[PDB]
C-alpha cells in the first residue's frame, strides 16, 4: 500500500534531520552552552575580539559579568 | 454516422477570455493533472506477489508439450503423422515401427521448442489426445539444447502433469 | 569539532541521496498502480545498498576520451560543488555563515555548468557534444530568472544572508507576498537540474553528454544531480516556507524545516509522473518569451513596493 | 578467519548486489517485446526486483533478444553487444531468439540470436508470457548466486 | 580557515572517489575488449551573456534602498530594468528568439 | 546538412539543417521475414498464425482479415454466431491496439505514467483471449469458416464487467492528456496532412479521418455483422497529431459502444461453419463417425482445396485498411500471398509529413502514424 | 475510529503468524505478512492460504517450504516447486482445491 512507501522517507527524512541537529549541538559545545556568535560586520567582530581579551582564557564565549568589576 | 473530435469555437465574451487567461496564468489544467496521480498514490496497486502468487489462466492454457497415456499405462499415440503434418513451424520429427508386440508406436517423437510456436494445432489434429499442450509454462533452460525435446522427455512430462493435464480437459472436452 | 561537523553534513547528504533513488522509485510506482523496490530487503530498504555496490564492481566502458583531463575533472567538479552548497544553508545554524550566502549559492550553481560542457569534449562524439551543447543552453537560461527572483525576494528581506530570511518570515511565510515569484521559482529550480519535464539529456529519441560514463563515474553525476535536487528544495522552503526558529529548541525548526524539504522533494517526483516532456524550442520559449516578461515586470514591481509602501527592510 | 571463508562471503556479496540490481536492455524487435512491456505493466512490475524498466546500453547488465534476428539486424546486435560493461549476461525471448521459431527456414532469418552471442537463459514460448518470462529473470539471478569468481581466483 | 577546510574536504572527496570509482573495478581482470556551428546556439549564449551582465548591476538593489535619495534610486533602478525589458523586445521583433530555420 | 545515421527495428538517416529536419529517409527490413513466402509453403490453415505476427497488437483483427479472404474464395459463410464474436473480438483488439498507440505514443514523448494505468486493463483484455483460445497474444482462434471454440461459460459476464469500467478508465487518460498544454504543445500543428495528400500517399484509417476525410470500410465497406451495431466515425478537421490523437481515443469510446451491442444481440447457434469440407468436425463426432474422421484427417494433414482465383480483401484494422492479395491456384497452398500493411504506406510519407519541423518531432510523427514493424517489413 | 482498526489489523499480523519470529520470517522470505486461511499443505512442505476479500490474483498464494527434494528452498523458492495438483488451483484454472 501507499502507506509502504514510509520506510523510504523516514531514512531520508532522518539522514536530512542530522546536518542541522548536528550543527547545533557542537556550536553550543563549543561554545559554552550557548550560540554561537555571528560576526557580520566589524562592530559584531571588534566586541567579540574584546571579549577574548576580557575573558581571562582565551576564548570569546567565555563571559564575565558584575562579578569582575570592582 | 460520424461526429466531431475537434471542431468548437471557443466563446469570445470577457467572462470566458478571462477563464482562459486564469488557466494560463494559475496553470489550472495542470494541477488537475497532479490531482489524477495523487489519486492514484492512494489506490491499492495491482501487483501480485510472484513467485508466491501466480496470474490466472484458464483449462484452454496453451503451454508445453507433452504425451499421454490410457488408464492402463499404454501410450496414446500410434504414430499417425498428423501433428507432424499440421505443425506450421515443421517443430515435430516423428519415426515409427511395429512394436515387438505388434502395434503402431513411435521410435522418435521430437518437438523442437525452439521451432514451436505454442499454436496448440497438434492437441486439435491428435485423434487419441496423444500429444497436449500443458499447463506448465515456467521450464526456461540454461542451454538450447535442453529445449531439443525428445520422446522420452515427452513422456517423462506426461507422467509429471498427468494430474493436470486431465482435469483440464475434463474441464473442456466438450467445447472441442 | 568542526571537521566532525564536515562530515556529519557530507555523509547524510550522500545517504539522502542514496535513499532518494528508493523514494522515487516506489513514489513512481504507486502513482504508476504498482509497487517499485519491495524485495531487496524490508520495503526495498536495502535496494539503494544493492545498486552501489553492483556500479562500482562493473567494468567502466572509459572509451578514448579527447582529453582523459576533462573527463575526471567533469565528475570531480559535478560532486564537489554539489556538496559545497550545503555548507551555507541555514538548518537552522549554518555550517559556515556566510554574509553573502544567497549570492554564493547562485555563483556555485553557476560554476556547475563546466561538468556538462567538459564532460561533452571527453565525449570525442560530435553527437555528445551537440547535446550537451543544448544542455547548456537551458541552463543558463533558466539562472538568469533565477536571479532576477531571487533578487526581487531579497527586496522584502533586505541582505543577502540566508538567516535573514528565517527573521523576514516570522510573521508570514513569502509563499503569500509573492507566490507568483514562486511559481516561476519552483519551475526554474527543475529546468536547472535538467528534470522532467525539461529533462532532455534523458530525454530519448531526441538526445546524454555522461553517457561516456558508466559504473562508477556514473555515480558521481547521478549522485550530484540528485543533490542538487535536494538542495535545490530546501532552498526553496528557506526562501518561500520559512519555519519559526526557537532558539531554546533548534530540534523544532529542523523537524517542521526537514519536513517542508521532503514535501518539495517529492513534488519533483510528483511532477516527473505527470507531464509529457517539452520539446527544446519550447522550454527555451517558455523562459524567453514568458517567464523573463514576467520576471522583469515583478522585479520592477518589487523594488518599488516597499518604497510606496513604507516597508523597507533592514540593511543589517 | 580463513581466506576460504573471507573469500566465500565476498562472493555472496558482491553475487547479492548484481543479482539484486539487474538492469536489462531489451531488444524489442518484434512480437515478443509486447509481453516484455506487459512484465513492466504493473501486473507484474519487473521494477520491485530491483529491474529498472528501460536502461541504456552502457548501464546495462542484461540484454534481452525479446524477437526475430535478422540477418540485417544481426550486426547491430553485435555491436550493442560488444559495448556492454562487464559482467554482461544474454537472455533469449521466444522462439524467434531461440532458435528461429516460425520462421526457423526463412532466407533472412538468424536461426537463433545463440549464434551472433553467447546466451545464458532461454526462455520458451511465443511469446513467453510475462510470467514465464519473469520466471527467466528470476532463474538468471539464481545463476548469478551460484557464481564463485573470487573462490575460483584464490585458488589459481 | 573553516571555509577552506569545508571546500578541502568536499573536493578532496570528490577527488578519491572518482580515482576509487576508475581502478575498483579494475581489481577484477575483465577479458581484453579490443576495438557543424549552428548559429542560433551562439546567439542564446551571447543574449545570456549581455542579460547576466545587467544583472550584475541590479544585485545591489536591496542595499539600494536604503539610501535617503530614493526617487534618484527607484528612478534608476527601474530605468536599468526597463531597457533590459527593451533588449528582450528588439531580439523578440527581429527574429531572434526563434528556433527554425 | 549533419547527418545523423541514428540506426538500432527503426533505422533513420536524416540530414539536419540545425534543428530542422530537410530529409527522412526510414531504412526498414530489419525485422523482414519472408513471411509471405513461407506462406507458399504452407497450408490455408497452417498460414492463419503467420497473420497474428504481422500487427502484433491487433492480432485477432489480421486473423480475420485472413480468413474472411479465404472465404470469400471458399464461396462460404460463418455462421452468425461466429460473425458476433469476430466483431466483438475485433473491438476488443481496437482497444488493445489504441491502448498501445496512444500510451506509447505519450511514452515516447515523456507522459510515462498513463503507460502503467491501461497495461493493466490490456493485462485484463489478454486473459479474454487466453480464456477462449489458450493464448494471451497468438490466438490462433478466427479461421475461415467462423471461430476454433464456443466461448466459455462465464466469460460474457466478465466481459460486461470490464465494459462497464473502462469509459472511466479512457477519462482518467484524457485528464492526463487532453487540455494538457505541454501534450497540445507537442502535437498540435504537427505532421499536418491534407486530404488530397493522404489520398494520393495511400493513407487509410485515422490518417485519413484525421484529415476531415469521411471514411471508413465498417461502414462503407461493411463485413461480418459490423451492418448491425451502431456506432459514429470521429471525423478530424485539421490533420495535426493532435486530432488523429483524439481520433483514437474517441474510437477506443465507440469500442465499449459496440462492445455493449454484441454482448446483448450474441446469438446461439454453431461457431464454425457447418461443412466439414472446410472446418473439422467436432471431436466426438470424429471419433464415431467414418465420414467425419475422414475429413478430420484430410483437413489436418492437405487442408482444404480453395478454387481458383484472386481477391484483395481488406478491413478496417485498428492501423489502417488491412488487405491481403491471396491468390489461389485450386490446391490447399496459396499460390501467393501479398500482404497490404497500413503502416507501410504511412512510413512512406513520414518523409513529407516531417517537412518543416524539428527533430524531436519525427518521434511524435512515428508515434501519431501507429507503426508497428511487423507489418511494414512482412 | 477506522484509523485506530488499521492499527490493530497490523499488530494482529504479527499473532497471525505465530509471535515475532514467525512474523519476520514471512517477510523475508515472501515479503508480504498478510494472514489467509490455511487451504490445505502439500507432501513437501507447502502451505496454501487463501483470502476472498484481496483482489483477484492476490486471493491465493503459496509459502513454499523450507526444503524440496534434498535442496535448501528457505531463500532459494522457485516457481516449479507448486506439485500439479495444487498447480490447477493456485493459477485459478480451477475453484476446488
Ligand atoms: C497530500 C495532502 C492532500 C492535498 C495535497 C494537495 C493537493 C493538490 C492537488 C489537488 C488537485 C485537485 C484537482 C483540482 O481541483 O484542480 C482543478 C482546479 C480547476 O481546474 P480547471 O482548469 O479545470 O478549472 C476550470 C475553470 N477555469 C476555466 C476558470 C480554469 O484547479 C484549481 O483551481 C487550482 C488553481 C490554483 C493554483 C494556483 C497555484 C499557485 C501556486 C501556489 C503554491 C502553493
Ligand atoms: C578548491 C577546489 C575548487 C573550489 C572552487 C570553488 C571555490 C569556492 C568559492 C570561493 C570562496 C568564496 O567565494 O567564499 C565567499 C565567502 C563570502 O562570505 P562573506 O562575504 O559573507 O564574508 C565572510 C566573513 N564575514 C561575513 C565576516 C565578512 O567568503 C568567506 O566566507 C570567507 C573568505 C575566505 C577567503 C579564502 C578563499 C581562498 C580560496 C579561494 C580560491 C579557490 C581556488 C579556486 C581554484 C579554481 C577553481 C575555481
Ligand atoms: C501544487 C504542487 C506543488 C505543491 C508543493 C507542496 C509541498 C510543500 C509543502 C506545502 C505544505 C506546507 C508544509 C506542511 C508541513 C509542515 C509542517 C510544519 O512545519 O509544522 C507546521 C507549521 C508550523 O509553522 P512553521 O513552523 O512552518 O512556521 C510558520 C512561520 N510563521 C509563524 C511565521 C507563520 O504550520 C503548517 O505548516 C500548517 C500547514
Ligand atoms: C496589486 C498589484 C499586484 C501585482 C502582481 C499581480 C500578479 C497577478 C498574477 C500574475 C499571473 C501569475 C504569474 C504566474 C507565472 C505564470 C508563468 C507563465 O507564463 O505561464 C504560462 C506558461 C506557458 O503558457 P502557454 O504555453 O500556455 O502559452 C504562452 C503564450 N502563448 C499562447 C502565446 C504561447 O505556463 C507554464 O509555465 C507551464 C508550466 C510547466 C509545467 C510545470 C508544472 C506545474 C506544476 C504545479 C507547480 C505549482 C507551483 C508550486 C510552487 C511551490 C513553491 C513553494
Ligand atoms: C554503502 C555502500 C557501500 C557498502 C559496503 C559494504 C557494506 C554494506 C554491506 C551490506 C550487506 C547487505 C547484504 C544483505 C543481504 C540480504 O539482505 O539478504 C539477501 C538474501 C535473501 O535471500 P535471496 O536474496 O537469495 O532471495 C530473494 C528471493 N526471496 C525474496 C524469495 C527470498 O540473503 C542471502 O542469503 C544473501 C547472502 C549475502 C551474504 C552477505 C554477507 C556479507 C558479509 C559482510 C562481508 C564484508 C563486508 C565488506
Ligand atoms: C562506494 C560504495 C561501494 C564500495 C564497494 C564495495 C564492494 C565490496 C566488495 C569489494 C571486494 C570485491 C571486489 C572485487 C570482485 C571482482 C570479481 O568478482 O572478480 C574477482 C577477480 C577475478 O579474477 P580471476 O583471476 O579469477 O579472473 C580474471 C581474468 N579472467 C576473468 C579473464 C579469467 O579476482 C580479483 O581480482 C579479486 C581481488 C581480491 C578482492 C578482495
Ligand atoms: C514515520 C511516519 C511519517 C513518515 C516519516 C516522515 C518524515 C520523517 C520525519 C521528519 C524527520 C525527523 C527525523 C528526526 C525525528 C527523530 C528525532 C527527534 O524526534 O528529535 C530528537 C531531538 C534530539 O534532542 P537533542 O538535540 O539531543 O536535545 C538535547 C537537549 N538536552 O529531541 C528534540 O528536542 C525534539 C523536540
Ligand atoms: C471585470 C468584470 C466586468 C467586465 O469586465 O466587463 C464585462 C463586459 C461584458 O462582457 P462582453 O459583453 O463580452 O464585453 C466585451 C465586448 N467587447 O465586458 C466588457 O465590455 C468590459 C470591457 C471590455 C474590455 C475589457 C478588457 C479586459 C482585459 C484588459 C487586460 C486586463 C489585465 C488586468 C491584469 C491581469 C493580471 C491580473
Ligand atoms: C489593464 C490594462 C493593462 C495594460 C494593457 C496591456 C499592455 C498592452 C500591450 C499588451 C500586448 C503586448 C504586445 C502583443 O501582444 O504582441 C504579441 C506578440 C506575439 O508574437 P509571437 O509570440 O512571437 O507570435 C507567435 C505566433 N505563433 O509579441 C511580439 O511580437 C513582441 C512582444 C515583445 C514584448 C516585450 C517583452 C518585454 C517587456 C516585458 C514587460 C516589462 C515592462 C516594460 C516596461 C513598461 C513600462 C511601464
Ligand atoms: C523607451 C524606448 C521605447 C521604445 C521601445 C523600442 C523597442 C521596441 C522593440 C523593437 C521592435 C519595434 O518596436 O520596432 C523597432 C524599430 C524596428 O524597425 P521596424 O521598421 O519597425 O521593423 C523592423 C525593421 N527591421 O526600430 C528600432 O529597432 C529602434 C528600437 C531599438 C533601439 C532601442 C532604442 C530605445 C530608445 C532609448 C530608450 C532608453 C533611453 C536611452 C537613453 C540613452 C542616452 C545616452
Ligand atoms: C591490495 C589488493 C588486494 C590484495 C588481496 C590479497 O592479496 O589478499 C590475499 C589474501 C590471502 O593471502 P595469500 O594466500 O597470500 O593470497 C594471495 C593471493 N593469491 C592466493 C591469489 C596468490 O586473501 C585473503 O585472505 C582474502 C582477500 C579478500
Ligand atoms: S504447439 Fe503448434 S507449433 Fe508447437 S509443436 Fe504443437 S503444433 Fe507444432
Ligand atoms: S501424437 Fe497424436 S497426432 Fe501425433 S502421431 Fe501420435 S497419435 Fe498422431
Ligand atoms: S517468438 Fe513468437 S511472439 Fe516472439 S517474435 Fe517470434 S513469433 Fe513473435
Amino acid at each position: 500500500m501507499w502507506f509502504e512507501v514510509l520506510p523510504g522517507i523516514a531514512v531520508m527524512g532522518v539522514c536530512l534531520f542530522i546536518p542541522g541537529m548536528a550543527t547545533a549541538r557542537i556550536h553550543r559545545f563549543s561554545n559554552g552552552g550557548k550560540e554561537k556568535r555571528v560576526a557580520h560586520y566589524p562592530y559584531q567582530w571588534y566586541l567579540m575580539e574584546r571579549d577574548r581579551r576580557v575573558s581571562g582564557v582565551n576564548r570569546s564565549y567565555v563571559s564575565k559579568g558584575l562579578e569582575n568589576i570592582d | 454516422t460520424y461526429k466531431y473530435v475537434n471542431l468548437r469555437e471557443p466563446s469570445m465574451d470577457m467572462k470566458s477570455v478571462t477563464d482562459r487567461a486564469a488557466q494560463t496564468l494559475l496553470w489550472t489544467e495542470l494541477i488537475r493533472g497532479l490531482g489524477m496521480t495523487l489519486s492514484y498514490l492512494f489506490r491499492e496497486p495491482a501487483t501480485i506477489n510472484y513467485p508466491f502468487e501466480k496470474g490466472p489462466l484458464s483449462p484452454r492454457f496453451r503451454g508445453e508439450h507433452a504425451l499421454r497415456r490410457y488408464p492402463s499405462g499404454e501410450e496414446r499415440c500410434i504414430a499417425c503423422k498428423l501433428c507432424e503434418a499440421v505443425c506450421p513451424a515443421q517443430a515435430i520429427t516423428i519415426e515409427a515401427e511395429p512394436r515387438a508386440d505388434g502395434s503402431r508406436r513411435t521410435t522418435r517423437y521430437d518437438i523442437d521448442m525452439t521451432k514451436c510456436i505454442y499454436c496448440g494445432f497438434c492437441q486439435e489434429a491428435c485423434p487419441v489426445d496423444a500429444i497436449v499442450e500443458g499447463p506448465n509454462f515456467e521450464f526456461s533452460t540454461e542451454t538450447h539444447e535442453e529445449l531439443l525435446y525428445n520422446k522420452e522427455k515427452l513422456l517423462n512430462n506426461g507422467d509429471k502433469w498427468e494430474a493436470e493435464i486431465a482435469a483440464n480437459i475434463q474441464a473442456d472436452y466438450l467445447y472441442r | 569539532m568542526f571537521m566532525i561537523n564536515i562530515l556529519m553534513l557530507i555523509i547524510p547528504i550522500l545517504l539522502a541521496v542514496a535513499f532518494l533513488t528508493l523514494v522515487e522509485r516506489k513514489v513512481l510506482g504507486y502513482m504508476q498502480l504498482r509497487k517499485g523496490p519491495n524485495v531487496v530487503g524490508p520495503y526495498g530498504l536495502l535496494q539503494p545498498i544493492a545498486d552501489a555496490i553492483k556500479l562500482f564492481i562493473k567494468e567502466p566502458l572509459r572509451p578514448a576520451t579527447s582529453s582523459a583531463s576533462m573527463f575526471i575533472l567533469a565528475p570531480i567538479m559535478a560532486l564537489g560543488l554539489a556538496l559545497t552548497m550545503w555548507i551555507p544553508l541555514p538548518m537552522p545554524y549554518p555550517l559556515i555563515n556566510m554574509n553573502l550566502g544567497v549570492l554564493f549559492m547562485l555563483a556555485m550553481s553557476s560554476l556547475a555548468v563546466y561538468s556538462i560542457l567538459w564532460s561533452g569534449w571527453a565525449s570525442n562524439s560530435k553527437y555528445a557534444l551537440i547535446g550537451a551543447l543544448r544542455a547548456v543552453a537551458q541552463t543558463i537560461s533558466y539562472e538568469v530568472t533565477l536571479a532576477i527572483i531571487l533578487l526581487s525576494v531579497l527586496l522584502m528581506s533586505g541582505s543577502f544572508t540566508l538567516s535573514t530570511l528565517i527573521t523576514t518570515q516570522e510573521q508570514m511565510w513569502l509563499i503569500l507576498p509573492a507566490w507568483p515569484l514562486a511559481m516561476m521559482w519552483f519551475i526554474s529550480t527543475l529546468a536547472e537540474t535538467n528534470r522532467a519535464p525539461f529533462d532532455l539529456t534523458e530525454g530519448e529519441s531526441e538526445l546524454g553528454f555522461n553517457v561516456e560514463y558508466a559504473a562508477g563515474p556514473f555515480a558521481l553525476f547521478f549522485m550530484a544531480e540528485y543533490a542538487n535536487i535536494i538542495m535545490m528544495n530546501i532552498f526553496t522552503a528557506i526562501l518561500f516556507l520559512g519555519t519559526s526558529h526557537n532558539p531554546h529548541m533548534p530540534e523544532l525548526y529542523t523537524i517542521n524545516f526537514t519536513i517542508k524539504s521532503l514535501l518539495l522533494t517529492m513534488s519533483f517526483l510528483w511532477i516527473r509522473a505527470s507531464y509529457p516532456r517539452f520539446r527544446y524550442d519550447q522550454l527555451m520559449h517558455l523562459l524567453w518569451k514568458n517567464f523573463l516578461p514576467l520576471t522583469l515586470a515583478l522585479c520592477m514591481w518589487h523594488v518599488s513596493l516597499p518604497i510606496l509602501t513604507s516597508g523597507i527592510p533592514p540593511q543589517t | 578467519s580463513r581466506g576460504e571463508y573471507v573469500v566465500a562471503k565476498l562472493d555472496d556479496l558482491i553475487n547479492w548486489a548484481r543479482r539484486s540490481s539487474l538492469w536489462p536492455m531489451t531488444f524489442g524487435l518484434a512480437c515478443c517485446a509486447v509481453e516484455m512491456m506487459h512484465m513492466a505493466a504493473p501486473r507484474y512490475d519487473m521494477d520491485r526486483f530491483g529491474v529498472v524498466f528501460r536502461a541504456s546500453p552502457r548501464q546495462s547488465d542484461v540484454m534481452i533478444v525479446a524477437g526475430t534476428l535478422t540477418n540485417k539486424m544481426a550486426p547491430a546486435l553485435r555491436k550493442v553487444y560488444d559495448q556492454m560493461p562487464e559482467p554482461r549476461y544474454v537472455v533469449s525471448m521466444g522462439s524467434c531468439a531461440n532458435g528461429g521459431g516460425y520462421y526457423h527456414y526463412s532466407y533472412s532469418v538468424v536461426r537463433g540470436c545463440d549464434r551472433i552471442v553467447p546466451v545464458d537463459i532461454y526462455v520458451p514460448g511465443c511469446p513467453p508470457t510475462a510470467e514465464a518470462l519473469l520466471y527467466g529473470i528470476l532463474q538468471l539471478q539464481k545463476k548469478i548466486k551460484r557464481e564463485k569468481r573470487l573462490r575460483i581466483w584464490y585458488r589459481r | 580557515m573553516n571555509l577552506m577546510l569545508a571546500l578541502l574536504t568536499n573536493f578532496t572527496l570528490a577527488t578519491l572517489l572518482v580515482i576509487i570509482a576508475f581502478w575498483l573495478p579494475q581489481l577484477n581482470v575483465y577479458s581484453e575488449k579490443t576495438s557543424p556551428f549552428s548559429m542560433k546556439f551562439f546567439l542564446v549564449a551571447i543574449t545570456f551573456l549581455l542579460f547576466d551582465l545587467e544583472i550584475a548591476l541590479l544585485l545591489p538593489l536591496p542595499w539600494a534602498s536604503q539610501t535617503a535619495n530614493l526617487n534618484t534610486m527607484l528612478t534608476m533602478a527601474l530605468f536599468l530594468i526597463i531597457l533590459l525589458a527593451v533588449s528582450l523586445a528588439y531580439e523578440w521583433t527581429q527574429k531572434g528568439l526563434e528556433w527554425t530555420e | 546538412n549533419l547527418t545523423l545515421n541514428f540506426g538500432p527495428v527503426l533505422r533513420l538517416v536524416m540530414e539536419l539543417s540545425g534543428e530542422m529536419v530537410r530529409k527522412c529517409d526510414p531504412h526498414i527490413g530489419l525485422l523482414h521475414r519472408g513471411t509471405e513466402k513461407l506462406i507458399e509453403y504452407k497450408t490455408y490453415l497452417q498460414a492463419l498464425p503467420y497473420f497474428d505476427r504481422l500487427d502484433y497488437v491487433s492480432m485477432m483483427c489480421n486473423e480475420q482479415a485472413y480468413s474472411l479472404a479465404v472465404e470469400k474464395l471458399l464461396n462460404i459463410r460463418p455462421p452468425p454466431r461466429a460473425q458476433w464474436i469476430r466483431v466483438l473480438f475485433g473491438e476488443i483488439t481496437r482497444l488493445l491496439n489504441h491502448i498501445m498507440a496512444v500510451t506509447t505514443h505519450a511514452l515516447d514523448i515523456g507522459a510515462m505514467t498513463p503507460f502503467f494505468w491501461m497495461f493493466e486493463e490490456r493485462e485484463k483484455m489478454f486473459e479474454f483471449y487466453e480464456r477462449v483460445s489458450g493464448a494471451r497474444m497468438h490466438a490462433a482462434y478466427v479461421r475461415p469458416g467462423g471461430v476454433h471454440q464456443d466461448l466459455p461459460l462465464g466469460l460474457m459476464d466478465d466481459i460486461y464487467e470490464f465494459s462497464k469500467n473502462f469509459s472511466l478508465r479512457i477519462d482518467e487518460l484524457e485528464e492526463m492528456l487532453t487540455n494538457n498544454r505541454i501534450w497540445r504543445n507537442r502535437t498540435v500543428d504537427i505532421g499536418i496532412v491534407t486530404a488530397e495528400d493522404a489520398l494520393n500517399y495511400g493513407f487509410s484509417g485515422v490518417m485519413l479521418r484525421g484529415s476531415g476525410i469521411q471514411w471508413d470500410l465498417r461502414k462503407t465497406q461493411p463485413y461480418d455483422v459490423y451492418d448491425q451495431v451502431e456506432f459514429d466515425v470521429p471525423i478530424g478537421s485539421r490533420g495535426d497529431c493532435y486530432d488523429r490523437y483524439l481520433c483514437r481515443v474517441e474510437e477506443m469510446r465507440q469500442s465499449i459502444r459496440i462492445i455493449s451491442q454484441c454482448l446483448n444481440k450474441m446469438p446461439p447457434g454453431e461457431i464454425k461453419v457447418d461443412d466439414a469440407k472446410v472446418s473439422p468436425p467436432k471431436r466426438a463426432e470424429m471419433k464415431t463417425s467414418m465420414e467425419s474422421l475422414i475429413h478430420h484427417f484430410k483437413l489436418y494433414t492437405e487442408g482444404y482445396q480453395v478454387p481458383p482465383g484472386a481477391t484483395y480483401t481488406a478491413i478496417e484494422a485498428p492501423k489502417g485498411e488491412f488487405g491481403v492479395y491471396l491468390v489461389s491456384d485450386g490446391s490447399s497452398r496459396p499460390y501467393r500471398c501479398k500482404i497490404k500493411a497500413p503502416g507501410f504506406a504511412h512510413l512512406a510519407g513520414l518523409d513529407k509529413m516531417s517537412k518543416g519541423h524539428m527533430l524531436a518531432d519525427v518521434v511524435a510523427i512515428i508515434g501519431t502514424q501507429d507503426i508497428v514493424f511487423g507489418e511494414v517489413d512482412r | 475510529m477506522e484509523l485506530l482498526q488499521v492499527l490493530k489489523r497490523g499488530l494482529q499480523q504479527v499473532s497471525g503468524h505465530g509471535g515475532l519470529r514467525g512474523y519476520l520470517r514471512v517477510l523475508f522470505r515472501a515479503n508480504d505478512v498478510r494472514v489467509g486461511t490455511l487451504v490445505g499443505e502439500d507432501k513437501y512442505g507447502n502451505k496454501y492460504y487463501e483470502d476472498n476479500k484481496q483482489f483477484f490474483g492476490r486471493h491465493r498464494w503459496v509459502i513454499y517450504t523450507t526444503e524440496m527434494n534434498g535442496k535448501n528452498t528457505f531463500w532459494d523458492v522457485d516457481g516449479s516447486m507448486v506439485p500439479p495438483e495444487w498447480h490447477r488451483w493456485l493459477h485459478c484454472m480451477t475453484d476446488d482445491p
